[PDB]
């Protein structure tokens, strides 16, 4: 569990083989394995459609709207400690996902094809 | 010039399939932690914004009786009826010899006062017990009338629990990710044809598992016309499903104030019999309206006279049989009613008019129901079920929306065709609601040529 | 279900938390979840070996053989409505998959390594 | 099973629809399907964090330490037949994974961001 | 008669079946985690500062 070690640091300072038996401890282990594989794949599925498939830091082409937040870059990268920043923009997040889905990939793939016919 | 292969993902292509569908109820129930029979613990909560995509110019082909959703639902209702009454009381020590006499009101006898020796909870002592129970639950064994119980030759018999409800709450059917359900939006669409207005859903209609014969009660309605479906309408061995456009309301009741005993047989196992009747002893009538059903029966025949366009058509009652086959049988509050429909299928229709209903009488056609405790619905050969008595009075107020018919023979008697209410299968109840759904399978990967190529 | 909205358009115009109980509604839900995860991963596994891992429009280096179809580009991109095009080339598809597997990736990876030793 | 055909060659010469019933053959098939999907995803998860997400031959920026092996390139690419090479460096492998995780990706992503602000 | 044979079905436990309380650890699946209080004097229903 390599995460969570910088859970209090600021945002910039963090820069076996057993036959399946249907008994009461077998059902729980099977449910745990299916939960783990689904919860991994939904995050990979979200990262795939944004062009950020195999990266951990991914820049985009979506400009930042000031209705989401009015703060400054060095104001939030030096004070805010990711739990608080996640509680701040929690209302605006789903909308931002849609802007990552269209305006950075749908306009990037099709136009790329228009360069390939030369 | 110079075409090249190109790969797309997210391409609207479907094929036909057969998969596993799962339940989806909603959170207008599920406030109490109770367990009825149609589980609804394990039903996923449905979405308050169900999406329907209206397709374009698609002309998908459907079938009303080559559907696999009906075969899944018929096995998901038999199986779910056996989770309950698996941890319940077997009535094997009740298969004994019964003495009796008759209750003081005959034909209203339909009750019997019975006495029997029982081996009690302590396996050395003999107790003697009394219970009232109905005729149609007995068989005469060989003067003193000395009989026994109906179904001890051939089945193991199981008392259902009280505090286990039977109320038919709706069931949606969902398909997993990578599948979809197609829906027909045509106004008057028969069985087995193409369409022109098709839509896609993830989740079907609110289907209610009403177990019923001879009539379809809390169902769904057509639009602007009554519609008749059949597989091959010229053949007589295929059943006919009639769907109405205006519902006909019906008001059954059972007036009695009967009680319940509690005979304790075996450790921790109580047997709930029927005690005494407080007050008068009456029938169990049902009262369908008369001027309201005359119009319905008269506009069924306007569509029936087109498929057989010379002959006069008549309606005749059913033929002999077990009382759970030839009568309208249904469930109401916990009892099982068995009313006969000879006052309904009675008449003769020459030219969409009749002489069989006078207008010189009164309205409110009556029906005689009857009660039965031992019920073996779905015709399992070695299993039955004992429904314990409800104390108080019972009322139904059902909402009739369609019916089942079958024809009789091909013998040329006259220009005369007899219809009889006789649809002999339980799947026919659930083809009436699943006629417009078809499960498909999404194939999102496509290959096409265009004029683009990689670079190094 | 964001797909299927252009199912009649032409080809160019479309440019909760419950304990696992083994009852009759629990088995169906578990089977549905395993079907969903497998049916996602087989399509991602096919896209991975063609060099088209995180894209929705992917050009290749396989020339189009006229034995597959003899039609014109603007003849099929303006009339044909993907169901019909899928019914047309349904016999030739598996063979084309093999040409995407070898002649665009096996010859691209190895030769790329021959450029990296410089 | 397209692998294993060059299991003896040298290292350079290799250049249906059934309702889920919980009976004794149903439990085994369900366990087999869950084993297959997990064993695929752990290898894809390892390849993802090394920048080698959709490739079969992937070069890196980790220099080869001679404490791992002292042999020559044409000495091991012409004689050694992958089973033997896997038995040779089996002690040093986990450490090498860590050097692929940090020193080729953590130093590549962050520095890439430092080029994007220009 | 015996103590409980009019209200319950009664079942003999087998011999060679042990009752000894061996310890149980509870593990959470992947994607979850368990937090832990390290305060020396901690009541119920409060905050912490050493987690
Ligand atoms: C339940 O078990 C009891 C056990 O006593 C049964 O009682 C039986 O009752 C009959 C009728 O009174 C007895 O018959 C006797 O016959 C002699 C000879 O004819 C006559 O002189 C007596 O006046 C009397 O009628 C019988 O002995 C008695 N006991 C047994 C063991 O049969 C009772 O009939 C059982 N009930 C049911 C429904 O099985
Ligand atoms: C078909 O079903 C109907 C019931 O809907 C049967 O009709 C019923 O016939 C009886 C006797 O013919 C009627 O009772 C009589 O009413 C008249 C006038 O009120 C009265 O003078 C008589 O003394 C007697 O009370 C009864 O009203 C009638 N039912 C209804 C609802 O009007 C009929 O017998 C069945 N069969 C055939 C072949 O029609
Ligand atoms: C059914 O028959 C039994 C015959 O025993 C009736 O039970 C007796 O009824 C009388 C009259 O009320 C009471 O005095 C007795 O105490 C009852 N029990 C016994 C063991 O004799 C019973 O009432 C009858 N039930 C009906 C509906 O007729
Ligand atoms: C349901 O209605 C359709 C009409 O939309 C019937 O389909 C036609 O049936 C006739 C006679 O069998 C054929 O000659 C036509 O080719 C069919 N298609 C069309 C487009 O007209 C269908 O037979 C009807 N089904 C039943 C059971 O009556
Ligand atoms: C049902 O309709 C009947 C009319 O046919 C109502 O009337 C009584 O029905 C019983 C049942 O046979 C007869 O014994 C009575 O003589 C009838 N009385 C009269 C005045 O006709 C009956 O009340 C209706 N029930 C309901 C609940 O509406
Ligand atoms: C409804 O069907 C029954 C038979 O199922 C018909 O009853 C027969 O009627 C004729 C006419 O008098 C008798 O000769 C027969 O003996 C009757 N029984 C049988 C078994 O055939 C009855 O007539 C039919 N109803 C109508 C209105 O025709
Ligand atoms: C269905 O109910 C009707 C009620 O009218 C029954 O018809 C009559 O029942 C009486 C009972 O005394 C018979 O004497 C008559 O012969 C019956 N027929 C006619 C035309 O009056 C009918 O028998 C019932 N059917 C069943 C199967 O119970
Ligand atoms: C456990 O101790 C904490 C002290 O850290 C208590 O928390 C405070 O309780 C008082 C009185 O109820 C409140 O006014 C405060 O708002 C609480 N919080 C803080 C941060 O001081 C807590 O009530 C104690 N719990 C029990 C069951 O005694
Ligand atoms: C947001 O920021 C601007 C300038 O930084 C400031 O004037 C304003 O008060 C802030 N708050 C809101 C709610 O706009
Ligand atoms: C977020 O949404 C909630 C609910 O509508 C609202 O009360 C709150 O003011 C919004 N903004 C923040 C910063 O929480
Ligand atoms: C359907 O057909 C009409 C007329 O042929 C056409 O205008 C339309 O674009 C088609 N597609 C949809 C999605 O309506
Ligand atoms: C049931 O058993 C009795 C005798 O116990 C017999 O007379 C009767 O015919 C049997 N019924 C059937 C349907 O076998
Ligand atoms: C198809 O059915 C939908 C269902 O609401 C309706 O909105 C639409 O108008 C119908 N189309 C035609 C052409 O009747
Ligand atoms: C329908 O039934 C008639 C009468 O038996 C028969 O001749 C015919 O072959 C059946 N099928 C069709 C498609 O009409
Ligand atoms: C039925 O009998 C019970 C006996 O306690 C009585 O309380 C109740 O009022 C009766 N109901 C009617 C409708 O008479
Ligand atoms: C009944 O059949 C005859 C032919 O035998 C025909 O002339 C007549 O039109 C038919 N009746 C109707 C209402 O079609
Ligand atoms: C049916 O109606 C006709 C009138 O269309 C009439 O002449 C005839 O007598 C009636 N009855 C029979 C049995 O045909
Ligand atoms: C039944 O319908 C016919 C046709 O409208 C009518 O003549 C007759 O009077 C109706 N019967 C009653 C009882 O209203
Ligand atoms: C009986 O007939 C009357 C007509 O006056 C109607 O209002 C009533 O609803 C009918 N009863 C039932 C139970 O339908
Ligand atoms: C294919 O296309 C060519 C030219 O476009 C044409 O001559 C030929 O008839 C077409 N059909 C076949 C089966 O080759
Ligand atoms: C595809 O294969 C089938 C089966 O061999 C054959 O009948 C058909 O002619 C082929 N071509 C097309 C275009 O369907
Ligand atoms: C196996 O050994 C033979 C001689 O022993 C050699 O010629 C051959 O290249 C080796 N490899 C394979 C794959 O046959
Ligand atoms: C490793 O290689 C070097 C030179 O290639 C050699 O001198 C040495 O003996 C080898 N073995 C060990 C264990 O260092
Ligand atoms: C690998 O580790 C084992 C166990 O410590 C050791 O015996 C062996 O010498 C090491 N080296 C090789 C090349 O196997
Ligand atoms: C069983 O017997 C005991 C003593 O006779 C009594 O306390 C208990 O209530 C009885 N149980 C039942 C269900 O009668
Ligand atoms: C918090 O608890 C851990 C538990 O080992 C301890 O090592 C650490 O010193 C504690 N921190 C403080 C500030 O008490």
């Amino acid at each position: 569990l390599g995460f969570l070690g910088a859970a209090g640091s600021t945002m910039g300072a963090a820069s076996q083989q057993h036959m399946l038996q249907l008994t009461v401890w077998g059902i729980k282990q099977l449910q745990a394995r299916v939960l783990a594989v689904e919860r991994y794949l939904r995050d990979q599925q979200l990262l795939g459609i944004w062009g950020c498939s195999g990266k951990i830091i991914c820049c985009t082409n979506v400009p930042w709207n000031d209705s989401w937040s009015n703060k400054t870059i060095n104001e939030i990268w030096d004070n805010m400690t990711w739990m608080q920043w996640e509680k701040e923009i929690d209302n605006y997040t789903q909308h931002i996902y849609t802007l990552l889905e269209v305006s950075q990939i749908q306009q990037e793939k099709n136009e790329q094809e228009l360069l390939e016919l030369d | 010039a110079k075409k090249w292969v190109t790969v797309y993902y997210g391409v609207p292509v479907w094929k036909e399939a057969t998969t596993t569908l799962f339940c989806a109820s909603d959170a207008k129930a599920y406030d109490t932690e109770v367990h009825n029979v149609w589980a609804t613990h394990a039903c996923v909560p449905t979405d308050p914004n169900p999406q329907e995509i209206v397709l374009g110019n698609v002309t998908e082909n459907f079938n009303m009786w080559k559907n696999n959703m009906v075969e899944q639902m018929h096995e998901d209702i038999i199986s779910l009826w056996d989770q309950s009454l698996k941890p319940c009381v077997k009535l094997t020590p009740l298969c004994v010899t019964l003495n009796c006499n008759n209750v003081n009101t005959n034909n209203t006898g339909e009750m019997k006062n019975c006495s029997f020796n029982v081996t009690t909870s302590i396996r050395d002592k003999i107790k003697k017990e009394y219970a009232l129970f109905y005729k149609l639950d007995v068989v005469p064994l060989e003067n003193i009338t000395n009989y026994r119980l109906i179904n001890c030759n051939t089945s193991v018999i199981t008392q259902a629990c009280p505090k286990v409800s039977f109320e038919p709450i709706p069931i949606h059917y969902c398909a997993p990710a990578g599948f979809a359900i197609l829906k027909c939006n045509s106004k008057t669409f028969n069985g087995s044809g193409p369409c022109t207005n098709v839509s896609t859903v993830q989740c079907t209609h609110g289907i209610r598992p009403v177990v019923s014969t001879q009539l379809l009660l809390n169902g769904s309605l057509a639009e602007e016309e009554i519609v008749i479906r059949s597989e091959n309408i010229t053949d007589n061995a295929k059943t006919i499903i009639v769907q109405l456009n205006e519902a006909v309301e019906i008001n059954c009741t059972r007036p009695n104030n009967n009680t319940r005993k509690s005979i304790h047989i075996g450790p921790g196992r109580a047997f709930y019999a029927t005690g005494d009747i407080i007050g008068n002893i009456r029938q169990a009538h049902c009262n369908i309206s008369k001027a309201r059903w005359n119009e319905t029966l008269g506009q069924i025949v306007a569509k029936l006279e087109e498929q057989f366009p010379n002959k006069t058509i008549i309606f005749n009652h059913s033929s002999g049989g077990d009382p759970e086959i030839v009568t309208h049988s249904f469930n109401c509050g916990g009892e099982f009613f068995y009313c006969n429909t000879t006052p309904l299928f009675n008449s003769t229709w020459n030219n969409t008019r009749t002489d069989d209903y006078p207008t010189g009488g009164e309205q409110n056609i009556t029906l005689q129901c009857r009660i039965k405790q031992i019920i073996n619905m779905w015709q399992g050969v070695g299993k039955a079920m004992y429904a314990p008595p409800i104390r108080g009075q019972i009322r139904c107020s059902s909402n009739i929306t369609g019916l089942l018919l079958t024809r009789d023979g091909g013998r040329d008697q006259n220009g005369t065709e007899t219809f009889r209410p006789g649809g002999g299968n339980m799947r026919d109840n659930w083809r009436s609601e699943l006629y417009k759904y078809k499960v498909v399978k999404i194939e999102p990967l496509g290959i096409a040529p265009t004029a683009c190529k990689r670079r190094v």
